[PDB]
């Protein structure tokens, strides 16, 4: 996408300090707490039939871990999210049939989770800066659907 | 909310709809697999070619759900109930796609019937599609 | 935005039949009924309280028919929309701020007029290659928004 | 539709804002302006620069009304019956737009209440965003 230097070392700076393997448990665990219906592509991972439940399953924090880090790499490439998301867009559409508004669902409660985390750290043009930026990965993530 | 005049608009177009609302179900659908792509992740054990039975099957039982919504459309909640409850827990399709399937059901009906489908027809109509939509999507959490 | 060549000629081929004012007119006065809060741009207009009053409104006709005409010109540019639109697109944020979900819902209607006016023509795969194209001039429409 | 337990967590957590709610109100607003500058097209005739008063007084409004809500769960229509004929029938806000507030608001809730925007809360405040943002847009047609 296009950020401002700025924005760019606004984005850069927070996530210096984020524990990938915690933030990503706690982010997908709450897509399926909040949106329940993205339950549907993890029937395979046990008791989601409470909050609790799903936030302690051990599945959805090993599957919330690889998607920040996938997230995480995109960060390095901001320049060119297409292109590096071009493989895991294919094979979300291809093989997993996941539509691509679970990508904004996700994006949106990441976000909450960022602001939950760091607080008044969390400024209006920082909270601005990462909606940028996660539109821009959910959009990369659908480009190559059909 | 649906005025007793949407009411009276919706029955005289899907009146005229009658015996072809499988027909017109089956082509919305399709329609809607060309337009927006992504509503293909829903159907993935379907075959979505042009003409297909599964497709024709569905679009009838779409058609038939919505003529039963028509018909009980004072206590739709009531008559959509079983369906409410397979897309809710079931199903789980995300809420955006009911829209894209509403407008490819309006433009279907557009294509179908040049004389019933005045402004204030299409009005009613697309508020009606918007209330079963929220039938539809009303136990999803 | 990108149409395959048959989805180009697809476009072409059913605009040279379409009367631009009349469908022009249609489009406006079917979104200012559909979507009631649309008329919030246009009291300077006259009467629009019943539907019959916005389809038969000189101004809304007038309106139509200028809108749908720029949209017209911009199908001689499908390869470069954004650069098409750029100066109606900072006209309608700065001086006239229109919501750019506006232009989506237009894009509905007038994909509704079109099925409405050539009936079985209008064929699924059509449908397909007018939505596209309307999705790109509503975003082309919003791009310099700020 | 809220249930008994989504609504004990949304007093619950709205209790917990108590006096901050226009302060919050006020954050949301201008989160809001900056991350889907598109919502700016609603208010051309305000200074939204930050810690401009004009948003400052509005974003109380806004909690004020919240408030209301949360006092009057049960009967939200009734309570916001006024609000809803006023965006209705003058503002004319596109409902699109409700829900990138309602998104902005539960980020400001996120960020000032550490403690009590737990899984469930956050849910239970989702749901009931989309609740009033259901109601204030009611009479849209
Ligand atoms: C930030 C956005 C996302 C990114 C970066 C991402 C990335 C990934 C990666 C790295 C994998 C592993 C691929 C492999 O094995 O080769 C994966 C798998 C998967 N993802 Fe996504 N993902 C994202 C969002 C989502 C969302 C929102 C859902 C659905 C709610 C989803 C559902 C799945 C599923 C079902 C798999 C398969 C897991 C398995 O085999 O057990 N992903 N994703
Ligand atoms: C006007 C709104 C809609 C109506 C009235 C409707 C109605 C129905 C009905 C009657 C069934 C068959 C249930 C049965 O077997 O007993 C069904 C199934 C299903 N629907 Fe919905 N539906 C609607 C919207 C959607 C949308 C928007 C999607 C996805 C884009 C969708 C995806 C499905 C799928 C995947 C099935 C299962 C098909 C199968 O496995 O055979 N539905 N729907
Ligand atoms: C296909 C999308 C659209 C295009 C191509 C378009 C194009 C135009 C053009 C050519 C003008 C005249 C500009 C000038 O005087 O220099 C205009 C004005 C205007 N448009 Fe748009 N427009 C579009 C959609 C919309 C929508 C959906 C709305 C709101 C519902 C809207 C509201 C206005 C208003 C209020 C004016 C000012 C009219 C006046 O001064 O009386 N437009 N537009
Ligand atoms: C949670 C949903 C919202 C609530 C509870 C709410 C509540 C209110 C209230 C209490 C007022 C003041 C009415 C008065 O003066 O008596 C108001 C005004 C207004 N609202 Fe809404 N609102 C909501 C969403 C929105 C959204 C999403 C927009 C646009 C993005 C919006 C735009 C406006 C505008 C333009 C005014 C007029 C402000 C002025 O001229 O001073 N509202 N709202």
């Amino acid at each position: 996408m296009h950020l401002t230097p700025e924005e760019k070392s606004a984005v850069t700076a927070l996530w210096g300090k984020v524990n990938v393997d915690e933030v990503g448990g706690e982010a997908l665990g709450r897509l399926l707490v909040v949106y329940p219906w993205t339950q549907r592509f993890f029937e395979s991972f046990g008791d989601l039939s409470t909050p609790d439940a799903v936030m302690g399953n051990p599945k959805v924090k090993a599957h919330g871990k690889k998607v920040l880090g996938a997230f995480s790499d995109g960060l390095a490439h901001l320049d060119n999210l297409k292109g590096t998301f071009a493989t895991l867009s294919e094979l979300h559409c291809d093989k997993l049939h996941v539509d691509p508004e679970n990508f904004r669902l996700l994006g949106n409660v990441l976000v909450c989770v960022l602001a939950h985390h760091f607080g008044k750290e969390f400024t209006p043009p920082v909270q601005a800066a990462y909606q940028k930026v996660v539109a821009g990965v959910a959009n990369a993530l659908a480009h190559k659907y059909h | 909310m649906l005025s007793p005049a949407d009411k009276t608009n919706v029955k005289a177009a899907w009146g005229k709809v009658g015996a072809h609302a499988g027909e017109y179900g089956a082509e919305a659908l399709e329609r809607m697999f060309l337009s927006f792509p992504w509503t293909k992740t829903y159907f993935p054990h379907f075959d979505l070619s042009h003409g297909s039975a599964q497709v024709k099957g569905h679009g009838k039982k779409v058609a038939d759900a919505l003529t039963n919504a028509v018909a009980h459309v004072d206590d739709m909640p009531n008559a959509l109930s079983a369906l409410s409850d397979l897309h809710a827990h079931k199903l789980r399709v995300d809420p955006v796609n009911f829209k894209l399937l509403s407008h490819c059901l309006l433009v279907t009906l557009a294509a179908h019937l040049p004389a019933e489908f005045t402004p204030a027809v299409h009005a009613s109509l697309d508020k009606f599609l918007a209330s079963v939509s929220t039938v539809l999507t009303s136990k999803y959490r």
